């Protein structure tokens, strides 16, 4: 049973810049080595057989090297839509074909309380949305009344787009109306990058 | 030429027998590895076996015996079969294409995997399904299970510059994310903005108006 | 400090079962009259040049452990002039393998 074993495991580098990815065979496997990329909501495609030839139509600017036991997928004239996961197949012993478990290549404010509908159901959940980062590393913190709510509100993490740059958050409050039709300022603190925080308050227009 | 499209079940219990059915369009079997190849929700790759024109098949060991593939001369597909499902299963399924090289001409006898399926995600639990509610703004479906959920905008039409987020779990052990749009300023009239959103799992389909 | 490669390829003129047949210039005896010859390739074996023709995925191989990119250049012009390879001379910096394409 061959391991693979990629190593730089993230890295979010800049463009135009020549990268190196890794990969590593535990037991000898000529060049039956395969790179694959996984785009977001993509399943793998083909880039490199082997170990060392262009799938067809992957393009002449992703080149990959090696032989026997360290190989390397590289790329260097990066398109914008390059942002995604690599991943390497060994092929010489089977069964398993192994795979390598891969290598992962100011904000904007708004604010969201629920419609008619959510309410008239139940309970009322606040959301925010941090439309594009630039990087995604930073906290959120709900606060109603001189507070902070701990364990009541949950993350959500996109991954970069290929069309563009960029990260984007949502994050949610979830509690009872027997808790919305109450209380004062609602603030949805983003720190980075002097923060932007908007709000509203106990109900209001259209 | 190839295209691959994989469907089925998605959520199903402990004990009970996966089956995932691919079909291929446009070219055919011929000395291909149809293989299937998973990854569990935040994992690694993972190959499940092959099987090819003939019947031949492989399977992978470290699975025991509770993986089996056929294939189906006439339709041109061919289709997973797990059994004894238990919960680290939850993972997503492709469909893939192998080619398998010529004997005595090629040089290897594995190409790549060159061709993959759409995906199948395949959530195992004792939990029943329920289709999420669904709560315009912008556009928010709450509380359904399993995953996944579809969102689409004016039957397909509606596209650009979206960040639809990943799911997000609740502690009610329901699922639940939002999706956005971004067209800034106006023209709040003259076209009408609809999400479509769909729940396989549930037979849930709502066209809600925002 | 770091290790070159160097490919002597066999140019082949080709033209779907995954079958393709094509021809391309064999040697021996060392001064035929360069023989013309026909082999059935496998499709992905063979990688394209900028025409239709094309080289084979894996070639015959040279390596040297040079200094620099540079005098890994003649050791392997001088090598190529020393047993009868001359044709193409491409190099890529992520191989770091030179090619040759003869016919
Ligand atoms: C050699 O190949 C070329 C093109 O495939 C063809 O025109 C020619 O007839 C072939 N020769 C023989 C003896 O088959
Ligand atoms: C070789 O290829 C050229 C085109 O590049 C073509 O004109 C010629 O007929 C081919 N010769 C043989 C012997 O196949
Ligand atoms: C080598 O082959 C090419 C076409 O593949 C041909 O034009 C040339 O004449 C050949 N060289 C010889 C026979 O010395």
């Amino acid at each position: 049973d061959t391991v693979m074993t990629q190593s730089p495991a993230t890295l979010s580098v800049s463009p135009g810049e020549r990268v190196t990815l890794s990969c590593r065979a535990s037991q000898i496997i000529n060049t039956n080595l395969a790179w694959y990329q996984k785009r977001p909501g993509q399943a793998p495609r083909l880039l490199i057989y082997a170990a060392s030839a262009r799938a067809t139509g992957i393009p002449a600017r992703f080149s990959g090297s090696g032989s026997g036991t360290e190989f390397t997928l590289t790329i260097s004239g990066l398109q914008s839509e390059d942002s995604a996961v690599y991943y390497c197949q060994q092929y010489k012993h089977w069964p398993p074909y192994t795979f390598g478990r891969g290598t992962k290549l100011a904000p904007s404010v708004f604010i969201f309380p629920p419609s008619d509908e959510q309410l008239k159901s139940g309970t009322a959940s606040v959301v925010c949305l941090l439309n594009n980062f630039y990087p995604r590393e930073a906290k959120v913190q709900w606060k109603v009344d001189n507070a902070l709510q701990s364990g009541n509100s949950q993350e959500s993490v996109t991954e970069q787009d290929s069309k563009d740059s960029t990260y984007s958050l949502s994050s949610t409050l979830t509690l009872s109306k027997a808790d919305y039709e109450k209380h004062k300022v609602y603030a949805c603190e983003v720190t980075h990058q002097s923060p932007v925080t908007k709000s509203f308050n106990r109900g209001e227009c259209s | 030429q190839v295209q691959l499209q994989q469907w089925g079940p998605g959520l199903l219990k402990p004990s009970e027998t996966l089956s995932l059915t691919c079909a291929v369009y446009g070219g055919s079997f011929g000395r291909y590895y149809w293989s299937w190849i998973r990854q569990s929700s935040g994992e690694g790759l993972e190959w499940l076996g092959q099987i090819d024109h003939t019947g031949s098949t492989t399977y992978n060991p470290s699975l025991k015996g509770r993986v089996t593939i056929s294939i189906d001369s006439s339709t041109n597909q061919f289709s997973l079969k797990v059994t004894s499902v238990i919960a680290a299963d939850t993972a997503v399924y492709y469909c893939a294409r192998a080619p398998s090289g010529y004997p005595g001409v090629s040089l290897y006898q594995y190409y790549g995997l060159d061709v993959w399926g759409q995906g199948t995600t395949v959530t195992v639990s004792s939990a029943s399904t329920k289709g999420p509610s669904v709560f315009p703004l912008g556009c928010l479906v709450k509380d359904y299970f399993p995953e996944p959920v579809t969102v689409s905008w004016n039957s397909g039409a509606l596209t650009s510059g979206v960040h639809t987020f990943p799911a997000v779990l609740q502690s009610s052990g329901l699922y639940s994310l939002s999706s956005v749009v971004t067209v800034p300023s106006s023209s709040l009239g003259t076209q009408t903005y609809i999400c479509n959103v769909n729940h396989k799992p549930s037979n849930t389909k709502v066209d809600k108006k925002v | 400090m770091t290790t070159f490669k160097l490919a002597a390829c066999v140019t082949l003129n080709c033209t779907e079962t995954r079958v393709k047949h094509c021809s391309f210039n064999i040697t021996t005896d060392v001064k035929d009259r360069k023989q013309k010859v026909n082999a059935t390739f496998y499709d992905l074996d063979i990688v394209p040049l900028s025409s239709s023709l094309y080289r084979l995925i894996s070639c015959q191989t040279t390596t040297t452990e040079a200094v620099d990119a540079a005098t890994a250049a003649k050791v392997f012009k001088q090598y190529a002039n020393d047993n009868g390879i001359d044709g193409e001379w491409t190099y890529d910096d992520a191989t770091k393998t030179f090619t040759v394409t003869e016919g």
